[PDB]
Order: C-alpha cells, then structure tokens, then sequence
RNA sequence: CUUUAAAUCCUUUAACGAGGAUCCAUUGGAGGGCAAGUCUGGUGCCAGCAGCCGCGGUAAUUCCAGCUCCAAUAGCGUAUAUUAAAGUUGCUGCAGUUAAAAAGCUCGUAGUUGGAUCU
RNA sequence: CGGGAAACCAAAGUCUUUGGGUUCCGGGGGGAGUAUGGUUGCAAAGCUGAAACUUAAAGGAAUUGACGGAAGAGCGAUUUUUGUACACACCGCCCGU
C-alpha cells in the first residue's frame, strides 16, 4: 500500500476513534 | 568470623580458540617429548612464562637508573639463574624475552631423572618418581613437576629404602622367593 | 630449458646480476617468472589461501570459473601474493603461483626496544587498505609472536616477521581484500622515511647501463 | 639500519628522489634514473663523466620533472646561469 | 562534530547517557518491561504442572510435528508451551505431572522451526529426561 | 589405484549438498594439512 | 606409634594386597563455522536433528544404531545474569548525499570556545 | 591532489600518520510516528512520544543475463542504447478487500 494512503487511512481511523472515544464518555 | 584463609589462584589459562590445528600439534609434540599427563601441564608452564615476560616488559619501560627497576630486575634475573633457565653471561633484562617454554620444561624432576641415567625412559622416570624411588639430597620427592635448582642438580639419587638404592627387596621378589 | 625474452632475463641467466636487491634498487619490473626461481630458488614455499567460484549469467545458464589465491614467501624477508581465475582449478592454481612469485616484494624488519641481534618486528606502524578493509601493523616486543587473524598471520610468517600486533577494520570476511590489505601494509615497510635513511644517496651504474656491451653481443 | 654493535642489518638501501627526497620503492615503475653527460670546457666533446639524477613517479605524474631537472642541472653548472 | 572543549565533560557524559537508551539491549536490560513480561521472572529454570500435550507444526520449508506440552508454572501461575526434545520422549510425560523447564538457548527468542516456543523440558517427575532416554533410571511410579 | 580425485569432486559438487565437504578435501590435497 | 581436651585425617611403620594387572574413565561430537568417516544396517518431509546456514520426500557425509575416528579429562554438557569480542554507544575512537540519519529559515539568553603583543 | 562500497566529490579532500570551534541528530527490519499522558488549536490537526509481540534479514552501489504495450582498465563480479523491485528470469514479481 502507498504510504500516503496508509497515512490517510490511519488518520481516518484515529478520527473515527476520537468520535467514538468521546471526552465526555 | 573464622581463623581461615581464602587466598588461592588458578595456575593456567585455556586458549581462546578451542580447535586450532597448529596449536594442537605443538602441544602434543611437547607432551610426547616430556611425558606430560595432559594439556593443562603445558598451559601451566605457558602461564608461568607469560607472567615472567609481563614482569620483565613492565620493568623495561622504566628509566635505567630507577631504583625499583634495579632492585626488582636483579631479583628476577637472580631467580631465573638460580633455577637454571638463564645463564650467568646473559643476566640482562632483555634476554628474559628470549626464553622459551622448553627451557622451563627441561628443569622438571621427571626430565632430570631421565637425563641423568637413573631411568631408561621419560615415562619410566615419571613412574619411578611417583613410586618413591628418588630422593633429592636428603628428601624423598614424588612430585614429577618438582623444579630442580642448580645447586641441587648434583644431589639426585635413589632413596635408601628403595630396592634400587640398596634397600630391602619388594613385595613381588619376596612372594616369588617364598614360592621357591 | 629457459630462453629469456627480456634484457633483465638475459642478464640474470648470464650471471651478471648478483642478487635480487640489485633489481629492487632500480625498481625494474620483473616480467619473467624464472628470475625469482633463479634467485630465491628452494627457499620459496607457497600456500593456497582460497578457491572462490564466480558465475556469469548467460542465456543458457550460469558459467562458472574458479579463482585461486596463492601466497608465497621464503620466510626470510620476501613475500608475494597472486590471484588467478580460470576454467579449471589446477590451471588457476598454476597461474596464481606464477603471478604470486612475479609480484614478490622485500620486507624491512626492525626492533621494538634495544637493538640487539637480528631484527624481529616491523620498523614502525604501517597501514594497508583494500576495499573497505584496513589493516594496521604495530611493532611488538621480542617473543610476543603474531597476534592477528589466521589470514594475515600466514602472510606475516612468510614475510619473515616474528612479532607484531595487528588491528583490522571493515568487512574482513572478504578474504581477497583482507589478504591484499595486509600485503600492501607489508609492502609499505620499505617506503617509509625513517631518520636513519636521511643520508644522501650515492648513485651507481644501472644494470642496463653497466652491461650494455654484453647485451649488444646477445 | 644497524644494531647496537654497529653492524648494518638491511637487505638494501633504497635511493631517494633528487627533487622531493622521497624514497623510490621497488614497485615504482614511473621512476627514472637519468644521466647527463659532461663536456670539456676547451673542446666541447664528451668527457666520459656524467651526472646522475633520479626522479620518482609522483613528481613525474605532477608534470614537475621538467622544472626539477632544469633546477638540478642549473645547480650542477650544466645549464648556464643566465638561462 | 563533537565538542572537544576542556570544560565539556558534563555535555559529553549527558549526551552518552541519553544516547545509550537507543541501544536495544541496554534499554531491554534497564527498562523493566521485559523483566515484568518474562514468565520466569529472571530465573534460569522453573517448575510447572503439565496441563496437556500438543503438537506444533514446523515452519516451512520444513514439515514435521514437534511434540510439546502446555504447562502452568507454580510460582506465578502463568501458562507456557515447552518443547520435549528427543525421539519418543513424549511417552515419558503424563498429564498432571510436575516438570522442570529451562530456556531454549536464545534468551527468550524462538529457536528453529518451532514457532513461538522458547522453553524446553529438562526433568519429569523429578528424574531427568536424559536418564529416562538412556535407560539409566525408571519412572518412580 | 586412483579412486577419488579432489579436483573433479570440487568442480562437480561445488554447488551441491556436499560442497562444504569436498572443499575441505581439496584443501587437504593442496596445503598438505 | 604419632596426632588431639578426647578423637578423626595426613605423615611413619609391621603383615596381606595386580595380568583381561575384570583394581574396566567419562562427557560431548564426526557437513561448515570447528578437530574428527559421502563406512555398513534401518526410516523415508515420518520419526527426528539443527545456537546459525541447513539435513530428512528409497543410494541421509547431519535422524535411529554398529564399527571406527576426534576434543578436554576426574571431569564434561545445558539454562540464565555479566565481561571481552563491540571502532555495533566510539573520551581514546563511530556515523548523518544515495545504506538509519542535518531542525523549513533566521534571531537569541545560559553553556562551550575565543587573534597578536610586555626579558 | 586526495577520498569513497561504488555512483561520484576540488570537496563528500587535508582520517588507524585518527584532536581548529560549536549546534542538531542515527544505532538490524516490522509493530509505529501507532496507543497513552502532557501541551497548542474553533476544527482539521501540530509538538513530545512507548511497550508487549514478531522476524534473518530488510537495505545501498555496481555487474552479467532475461524481459519491456521504450528508441591494458577496475577491490571485485566483469570488461546497439535504455529502464527494472525480474534471476524458477513477465507463464515473473507483487498490493489491498
Ligand atoms: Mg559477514
Ligand atoms: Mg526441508
Ligand atoms: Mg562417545
Ligand atoms: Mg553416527
Ligand atoms: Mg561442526
Ligand atoms: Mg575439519
Ligand atoms: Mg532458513
Ligand atoms: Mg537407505
Ligand atoms: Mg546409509
Ligand atoms: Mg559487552
Ligand atoms: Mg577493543
Ligand atoms: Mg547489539
Ligand atoms: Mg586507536
Ligand atoms: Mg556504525
Ligand atoms: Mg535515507
Ligand atoms: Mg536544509
Ligand atoms: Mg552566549
Ligand atoms: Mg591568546
Ligand atoms: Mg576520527
Ligand atoms: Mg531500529
Ligand atoms: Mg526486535
Ligand atoms: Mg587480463
Ligand atoms: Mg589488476
Ligand atoms: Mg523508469
Ligand atoms: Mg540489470
């Protein structure tokens, strides 16, 4: 996998976690 | 607390390379020529020579007029001349570096018993020494590695109690005479 | 029977040059192997250091050749190294022996401390390079022996060195580079200007110039 | 060179470059040993005597053997002082 | 380049102290996570109870079934896969037996074809596997 | 009788399973050790 | 007998005590690293060996054995901590274009370093 | 000139003949610039930054071949143009669901 798209996938997964792993929770 | 002493040290160093053909051949030649039991007896003399060389090399870095050099090199040379490895004309500190392990091997009691004609083999010499047939000037010595000093060279003989040195016959002769 | 093809060979065969040091003085290249046989003769002993198979990729498949490394020396001040690649092992070994005795250099031997008796070690610290391999030779006291790897030790013994300390850096698993670096280090012993070589050089007749009349006849 | 007893202990004594004083090694094949003839001051013919110079290969590769030979010949009186 | 001042001892010592942490072995030995994760806890050997017998497939290009045992240590209760090295020695081990286990030789790293196995069996039921293999001692029973 | 030739064995098996052996033989043929 | 508080051990000494002198030396190996057999019989990618590279799928120099051969030797294997090997932590003494690597750029406090000259 | 594995570099020289001053910074390949803590921002994200575990290689320069929907000298292998991560050689190798 191209490193650029791997980095983008990691960032999207982290954003999804951040939405799920809410600071309020 | 106890009244004991714990001072002790090893008398040999094992080689770094376990299987080196040239070293094996040289050590086996030494063992065969001097009738030694194993490799450790070669390593012991090698360690002794290494220590003497290290001391001599440490004394050769000082100034010639240094009192400690004059005091200690004189003692080292005197001891080497006493045991017979060195000669009186070669009592400089540089000649110590020219000594070889065979020089120390030639001064054992086992080789001197053979060289003096008391034994007809080096192995026979070891057997004779270990069986209490040899005395050094008054004392029965049964240690093959006994290093003979120069002044003691003339005084190696059969013991007075030995069947060879004028003593009573041994067990086998007495039993065979009792047979007939 | 030997029939020389060069002036130096004709001079050597006709007993006009006394020693190989006369040739070494004028840095004359040696192109005939029979000169070294004439001078060093029986004292030369050689040893094969490595047989290395190399392969060239072709359309039909790999083509294999064998390379022999041979070190030679007389144990009394001269040493040489040769490398030869051939289709057969025996041919490569013969070529390597010839090439090794062709490139034979003298070795300078010095003292570590007091200068008593015959020289026993290298005059000073000398370094040789080959590829990534660096080899350093340091003088050692009398009776020390050679403290080195098995590969440099053979060349140092053939050169006639009794005592020496050795350091090495780089990929020494490359046996050819390891041997060539220590051969270069040994060769650099006579090219080092020490204070006892500061005297002005007195020139002498070259063998080409001295025996020109004899060369004209033959 | 020699031991404490004074006996010389060497295979041979290598010759040094006349230009740079460097030692000319046994495998230096770019070195030259050149002779320059001497002439009689009255007639100008070949005397039979010559002067010898030795140049190492390092100087020759630098292209500095011409100037070195010229200076050596000037120092020995072969080349005119008002060159 | 490095600083060569006469009063730079603090700089040099501090830099070396900080750059030693980028050595894998130094950090492994001085960090404490490896010691915490080590089932033996720093010991050369351990004793366990044989939970069961398993067969581990050898990694390619080799093909074989290496006989191992799942055991549980007595001092900490951790579960471990140990290798029983010899031809037919797995018949010397029974379930619920007590075994002495040592390392495999590479300091926590797997050895050879066996994947993820770093321990080997030494003694079973207080008798060495070598003596059982050579027929010098019998199982106590 | 000439039974084994180290040169032929090396030149044949230098890339086979028995290379490390035949090399060891060839050296014994060459250096005498 | 001596030893010792009394003993033991060592030393000293009577008598007995070795031909298979059965009064029997073991521990690891035999492809390379690394000293030493592509000898014979089994097994047939199985069982197993192998620190690493590797061996074993019907002629296995590597497994299980017999013979023979190596190494140290009253000692020799194994697991683990540690030192040298490591100039792979580099003060001596390592690197940073492409193998891991110089901050996007500049200013700047502390720190480090600092041109000649006096009999 | 001298360096370097070489490609190449008058600097990438004046290095085992190793010390002009000083700052940052690397320690086999992955896990991973990921988790967690701290901090900055409205957000997107920025800075600092692991371990458990897994693996015997990954990688650089150059050489000979094979492919292409392209036109005496070198340490050494070695001695139509060109590119290659192929060498069981494109019927290859290889990425993600
Ligand atoms: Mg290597
Ligand atoms: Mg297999
Ligand atoms: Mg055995
Ligand atoms: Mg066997
Ligand atoms: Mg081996
Ligand atoms: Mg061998
Ligand atoms: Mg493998
Ligand atoms: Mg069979
Ligand atoms: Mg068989
Ligand atoms: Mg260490
Ligand atoms: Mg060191
Ligand atoms: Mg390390
Ligand atoms: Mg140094
Ligand atoms: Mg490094
Ligand atoms: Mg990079
Ligand atoms: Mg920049
Ligand atoms: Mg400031
Ligand atoms: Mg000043
Ligand atoms: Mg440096
Ligand atoms: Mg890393
Ligand atoms: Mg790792
Ligand atoms: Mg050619
Ligand atoms: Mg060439
Ligand atoms: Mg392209
Ligand atoms: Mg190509």
């Amino acid at each position: 996998m191209r490193a650029k798209w791997r980095k983008k996938r990691m960032r999207r997964l982290k954003r999804k976690r951040r939405k799920m792993r809410q600071r309020s929770k | 607390p106890v009244a004991r002493s714990w001072v002790c040290r090893k008398t040999y160093v094992t080689p770094r390379r376990p299987f080196e053909k040239s070293r094996l051949d040289q050590e086996l030649k030494l063992i065969g020529e001097y009738g030694l039991r194993n490799k450790r007896e070669v390593w012991r003399v090698k360690f002794t020579l290494a220590k003497i060389r290290k001391a001599a090399r440490e004394l050769l870095t000082l100034d010639e007029k240094d009192p400690r050099r004059l005091f200690e090199g004189n003692a080292l040379l005197r001891r080497l001349v006493r045991i017979g490895v060195l000669d009186e004309g070669k009592m400089k500190l540089d000649y110590i570096l020219g000594l070889k392990i065979e020089d120390f091997l030639e001064r054992r009691l086992q080789t001197q018993v053979f060289k003096l004609g008391l034994a007809k083999s080096i192995h026979h010499a070891r057997v004779l020494i270990r069986q209490r047939h040899i005395r050094v000037r008054k004392q029965v010595v049964n240690i093959p590695s006994f290093i003979v000093r120069l002044d003691s060279q003339k005084h190696i003989d059969f013991s007075l109690r030995s069947p060879y040195g004028g003593g009573r016959p041994g067990r086998v002769k007495r039993k065979n005479a009792k047979k007939g | 029977e030997w029939m020389p093809v060069t002036k130096l060979g004709r001079l050597v065969k006709d007993m006009k040059i006394k020693s190989l040091e006369e040739i070494y003085l004028f840095s004359l290249p040696i192109k005939e192997s029979e000169i070294i046989d004439f001078f060093l003769g029986a004292s030369l002993k050689d040893e094969v250091l490595k047989i290395m198979p190399v392969q060239k990729q072709t359309r039909a498949g790999q083509r294999t050749r064998f390379k022999a490394f041979v070190a030679i020396g007389d144990y009394n001040g001269h040493v040489g190294l040769g490398v030869k690649c051939s289709k057969e092992v025996a041919t490569a070994i013969r070529g390597a022996i010839i090439l090794a005795k062709l490139s034979i250099v003298p070795v300078r031997r010095g003292y570590w401390g007091n200068k008593i008796g015959k020289p026993h070690t290298v005059p000073c610290k000398v370094t040789g390079r080959c590829g990534s391999v660096l080899v350093r030779l340091i003088p050692a006291p009398r009776g020390t022996g050679i403290v080195s790897a098995p590969v440099p030790k053979k060349l140092l013994m053939m050169a006639g060195i009794d005592d020496c300390y050795t350091s090495a850096r780089g990929c020494t698993a490359t046996l050819g580079n390891f041997a060539k670096a220590t051969f270069d280090a040994i060769s650099k012993t006579y090219s080092y200007l020490t204070p006892d070589l500061w005297k002005e050089t007195v020139f002498t007749k070259s063998p080409y110039q001295e025996f020109t009349d004899h060369l004209v006849k033959t | 060179m020699q031991n404490d007893a004074g006996e010389f202990v060497d295979l041979y004594v290598p010759r040094k470059c006349s230009a740079s004083n460097r030692i000319i090694g046994a495998k230096d094949h770019a070195s030259i040993q050149m002779n320059v003839a001497e002439v009689d001051k009255v007639t100008g013919r070949f005397n039979g005597q010559f002067k010898t110079y030795a140049i190492c290969g390092a100087i020759r590769r630098m292209g500095e053997s011409d100037d070195s030979i010229l200076r050596l010949a000037k120092a020995d009186g072969i080349v005119s002082k008002n060159f | 380049g490095k600083c060569r001042g006469l009063r730079t001892a603090r700089k040099l010592r501090s830099h070396r102290r900080d750059q030693k942490w980028h050595d894998k072995q130094y950090k492994k030995a001085h960090l404490g996570t490896a010691l915490k994760a080590n089932p033996f806890g720093g010991a050369s050997h351990a004793k366990g109870i044989v939970l069961e017998k398993v067969g581990v497939e050898a990694k390619q290009p080799n093909s074989a079934i290496r006989k191992c045992v799942r055991v549980q240590l007595i001092k900490n209760g951790k579960k471990i896969t140990a290798f029983v090295p010899n031809d037919g020695c797995l018949n010397f081990i029974e379930e619920n037996d007590e075994v002495l286990v040592a390392g495999f030789g590479r300091k926590g790293h797997a050895v050879g074809d066996i994947p993820g196995v770093r321990f080997k069996v030494v003694k079973v039921a207080n008798v060495s596997l070598l003596a059982l293999y050579k027929g010098k001692k019998e199982r106590p029973r | 009788e000439l039974g084994t030739d180290p040169y032929e064995d090396f030149q044949e098996n230098w890339n086979t399973k028995h290379s490390s052996g035949v090399t060891r033989e060839l050296m014994r043929e060459l250096n005498g050790g």
